[PDB]
């Protein structure tokens, strides 16, 4: 990682966030206080979210989406690369009409992942809030897309891979941003 | 990325 | 690595970013901030990418590729070694008539590679998904180079090792830097 | 295993055959040449086929269905505690009238696994066989069970557990037997 | 694996060889020293040889395919299940008009594989025997199946998964063994 | 391993012998007391012996190889699938006139091989040893098949893969055994 | 140890430490560090400092077409080792400005790799490796003045030279004398 | 191991034994058994002692040493293939005149080989027992082979390859078994 | 292990193999064997031959007292090596009737051990072994002859006996010679 | 390594280099370079090498000790705890009248340790190879020593032990440093 | 480790060595160059060696013993938890008189450790050498003690622990620190 | 650990000093050079030992144990957390009347830990030290808490949790510290 | 299972 | 699988 | 902690 | 393989 | 490498 | 091993 | 520890 | 190997 | 290594 | 370790 | 271990 400051660091001078990794526990920290921290800076320009993520822990995702849509500033959303499940529920969360992404980068849309082992009673704890968990994701993937609940959960039942165009198409970006 | 992001 | 400032970032003050590596996720966003950094000192000088790399992630590498595409500087490419897979790729994004190779790198074309395990249907796709890339990176690769997509698709059908002079001739690069 | 003769070689003299493990190459060998060995001793009288089996590779499961329906002889089957994927399949390629379940026995359907590494072309020769195998499966159950094969894709997407009854009216067995 | 003798013994006594398993050299000695054995019982008389194998060694598959050939009996070759690389070249291998397959069973045909690993030199030395062992192995399949030797090269230069009806249409069977 | 009596057993009654494996000490012990066994129940009539092996041990083929000399009766030889390294020297080993291979048997020759580790002393006597072993074979090959031993010492430099045809001409063997 | 580490310092005085086995890491560090002395002053010498086992071709080759691209020269001096793709490096420094320290070891021979998979696929890398091998053995041939065909005989195998050796079949120019 | 009874009880039967792996414990145990044996049977005619073996446990050897020396019937040794350490030591150890190689058979000689980890005290007392049980092998072989001790411990202090016809010339057999 | 198998025709002349580690199951068998041979034959003697580097002290004890117990004599002869309880046992023969063959080497130490976790633990386990050796200790004095204090000083650390010395100490009586 | 510059570094302010670990190529590089920089400092006085290492790669010690040889200053050689091997030959190569050990350090020689493992030539290859390395070494040996070459021959054959004392009665240091 | 300058570093600027680990070569190179360094400044005053270590290597353990008798300056040892093997004979070579332990501070003193694999020549090398060093090691211990060897030899044999005043009772330090 | 300095070094300018992991040599070391050092820089004032440890090394516990006794200055001690085994030895040698924990802390009371492997006598060895190690524990323990030897060393002879309270009532501190 | 497997 | 094999 | 510690 | 082994 | 890349 | 243990 | 070290 | 072992 | 290198 | 090594 | 066990 070559040094300008770091590039990171550099970027985010310009209020760029760069969400580059799998999202775990310490990226969501990292991400969220950028967040808070620019907003403290400047609480009425715009901040940048740069995204090429396979995605990773849902309720990290969740720590940043809600981050984004507390704090005042419109954060705009930028696919370059792959926004790939927590990934591209980011990226669609962006401020409406700022939600972007590169022409050859690739979105990605699927239903949660987990695990459960146990008693049949545990078992069950898992399954329903799995399920839950999910219908949350979907409802407001609903919301930032504009397509129905019922879509939403036909086409996440499997591994559905879009182009930018069509992740346009679909509500998840409002622009493919042409060079 | 600019224009517009920044 | 020794310090002058590491080597690197030394060289990065010139405008010269280093792929050398295997591309994964780490090494495409590095690469594209540095791309986005540089067009933000100056939009109208030339970058130059040299690459020593084996390849590796596609997505990664298209973030590289759509980077280069959607700055204003003309991005040079120069093979150092070998440029193999999504790195030969990234070679032939240069900026037409600033794409290089030293004489004796080793240039390689090759189809995607991938895996899938589970259901029929996951499986399906899967392939679905990695045939897709492939025409895309097959459409781009004809576009510039100048060949034809049923002779990409047939040339890289299996492992192709191209001299820096071959190619040349194929339309991967413009010129051979020949020493005087 | 207890002696009596080892209990499976005195079940076998009676034109008993137990497939009661997971099923590989080892055990569709064995399975083949018991049929053909019990046809050589007596072509007219039936054969029972016991089946406690999670499944296990399709072309092993497919030159016992091939050997089945290439005897003369009636090959009953009998479900006792698992029929499971390619069990299952098994399961319902008895002699039309007398396939059979023991009322607490579980049937499962599903589709067939399996996995591809390596260039693109190369994972498409492996999409395209395992959805021709599938295709052969499920054509093959249409006919042994009298549903169509749309509804057979559609209910062998997921993992899809019957009962013994449940697999009585789906056509998958004849009879529940009852005590 | 029951008893009747265990049941492969038995078969051996009605002059039916299983080769049911990965071709490594233990099992090539056993198919081989089968072969040479029923030839010495009775010179004039059919063996049946039954498989259903994934393949294996090619060396260990020529001591078979030379046996095959050199004896006097006609060696009939049966399909049950999957006949896959050198379990192929088997198959087609055995004598005109006595090359069966049961209706489900699996063919597949490639070109073989291996490796090499040191000096250039030595990895000459390794790729010209690879090649010329697959210009025999193909000569020998245009042989046997009536096509080209160009068509053979072309269609085993991945894998390339037969059905039975397919695998006879090809020349690699005669027949598909009907219930 | 089916029953008849095991098959090899089977075999061993009418003085045919498999070498079907590596050679190790198990196996060559098994094919000595085998070879000592038939002399005794036959002093005047041929041995068969079968070869399908990669080789192995040096000293253990050597076992096997003095013990066959040492008999009287004919040890024919017969390669069906691969004879390399040891079993391609036990091939040539067999009886003038009656050492085979079926046509699309390979047959391979090579120079010995192993290893050593620690002082300069312990790796010059381990070196002299292999040398000494690698001559006396080459000068029994040369005996066997009528090539010079200079030929042998440059032939089996490296792997070197014949064809039963080749291994013919070259004395390895004296016929391709041919279908009728 | 810190004097500015130690091969930093000496990176000043226009010295460049190959010092390991040359993978990417070392190929892509060396290139850069020659690149940077040329644009310092594209005149004075570059001294190149071998002690190494060899390692990648394409990263030596790196290296190699490095050297000749810039306009200094680079003298190169084997201290200890230079084996495989280090003896080609020693070998490929300006013509009088090659050296090796009395005691140091000079290995030659051809390069190495694998193959697995399809028939086609040996074949591919098979092709690869003996096209690489030609291009060593040429340059190598300009380089020492001995015949192509003396160079495929004497890398055959692993050819060990002393430094005396190394000079008269041409690898290098002198051996520095205390 | 295939059927004639296998083939090393067949042998047995006409008084062979076969020392023909590592000596451990087990093997040992069955030779001398097998010794023990052959003498209640027959006191008077000869046991045979074929030998392949790289060695292992010298008290397991000595075992099998003592038993040998105990019994009446006369042990003649053949070493088939190698006779390396203890194996060599038991090769030496048959009945005088008796004593067999057959031509291209490897015997080897060098000194016992152990470990001791611990207090100095401890490693004190591992170095003087592998002495004294240097001593007694070295005294053993002088008297088998008509060497000095003194010859025995120079010849012994590397790994020391004998052919078999050096092997005789050294005592530690009488005549190299030569094939008619 | 060949077949006349080679130590059951022996225990017919009423030898024991005493041929490896004394482990439970190598005691239980010699046990069995001492108690088998003594119901066959009260009067007539018993051979236990030793090749063994010792093992369990219990396992051990086990065939000691059974040696005791029963009306027999007992000779003890070392092959090879008797070390630790090995040793322990070839003294425990009936007196005037153990040996050693010329070459054997007789081992004598103190018994080995461990304990782990708290104090009050690793109390119990040294209490333990020291009075597990005091009872070893005493034994082999009544043994041999030799004091109690002299057993202590000997076993201290290994202490390796030629046949010789093994009979100068009172460990066996005879060292025998061949004719 | 505490801080005064680490302790290493500020020695290195006194011409002091310590060779302390053993010896690899890293360590045999920083070590060539050290005395380069201190030559280039001041090439009239002398440097300082301090000595506690068993030894390592033999081609590392020569780029060390043809360094040392080349330059202008005097090394003087200090054993401190230990020199074996390369370590003992470094020692041996300093300075003639200023190589020392402490009273109590150990010096150690013995001949070079390597291996070979593959085709019978591959062997004498690196057999002639190693044999060549240790005529070298004990050809500088004896120079350095006044030893001649068949007593450092038969003195190295194995591990050889020597006292500071004994280590100056051979030659390869000048004195014994005496508090 | 805490910053005031890192600790260690601030108590070496009050002339302050800590021994605190395991002694291997490393620790060794430190602390001989922190005492060269020490007496380089000062050459008159006290240097302080702290220790609570179990020991380590014989070589690495000498290089600092020898340091402490060459430099002028006394080296003042003091004992704080432990020191055993290496670390106690160390304890025990500080200036006469200056050679202090913590009141539950914990000495334990035991014969030299190691191995030996292979030959039994190069086993009784090894044995050899390690008596030598346990010779040596005990010469110093009586000449530091007042103690015989004849007794350190005895009392050494086993690991024996000795409380801080045992210590001072033996002569491996002059006093137990106590607290006011 | 986040800057203010590092928030530990901030603590050591207030003269606090943080036991907060398991105690080995390295944190022993650390604590004594850090006890020191504040009784270089102020005799006189009070240092503060917080303690949040599962204990550890008893040698490692009495170094910091002696250290703390030795220097003039006072030395509180507050458990937060946990203190076990060696850290609640520690907490309880604190100065009297300033040993502290917080309401919800944890105090735990336990006998030593080890281990001994080997002969009967090395086995003998360490049982003495470890019991002797013991006695001494439980001697300093009843001086700090004023409880009876007898009542220390019945206590210790399992895991014993005790609340703050709880140790306030034994003696281990003297406060609990209210919010 | 009789009556009827067998 | 007779007829016809055997 | 200060009131008393610190 | 009989005419002649065997 | 200059020129032209720089 | 007569005489006489057997 | 002062005094006397240091 | 008779004769004569044996 | 100077002279000349450098 | 001076005199004289400095 | 008779008598008595049996």
């Amino acid at each position: 990682i070559p040094t300008v400051y770091d590039i990171y660091s550099r970027l985010l001078k310009d209020r760029i966030i760069m969400l580059g990794s799998q999202i775990d526990d310490n990226v969501a920290n990292s991400i969220v206080s950028q967040l808070l921290f620019l907003q403290a800076q400047d609480s009425e320009k715009d901040i940048y979210l740069y995204i090429n993520s396979p995605g990773g822990s849902v309720t990290a995702g969740f720590a940043i989406y809600d981050t984004i849509q507390h704090i005042k500033p419109d954060v705009q959303t930028i696919c370059i690369g792959m926004a790939a499940s927590m990934g591209s529920f980011l990226l669609a969360a962006g401020a409406k009409g700022k939600r972007f992404a590169l022409p050859n980068a690739e979105v990605m849309i699927h239903q949660p992942l987990g695990g459960a082992q146990g008693q049949a009673t545990e078992i069950e704890i898992a399954a329903n809030h799995i399920l839950k968990t999910r219908e949350k994701l979907n409802r407001i993937l609903s919301e930032r897309t504009g397509q129905s609940i019922e879509k939403i959960q036909k086409d996440t039942d499997r591994d559905n891979f879009l182009t930018a165009e069509e992740a346009k198409e679909y509500g998840l970006i409002d622009e493919v941003m042409v060079p | 990325f600019s224009p517009x992001a920044p």
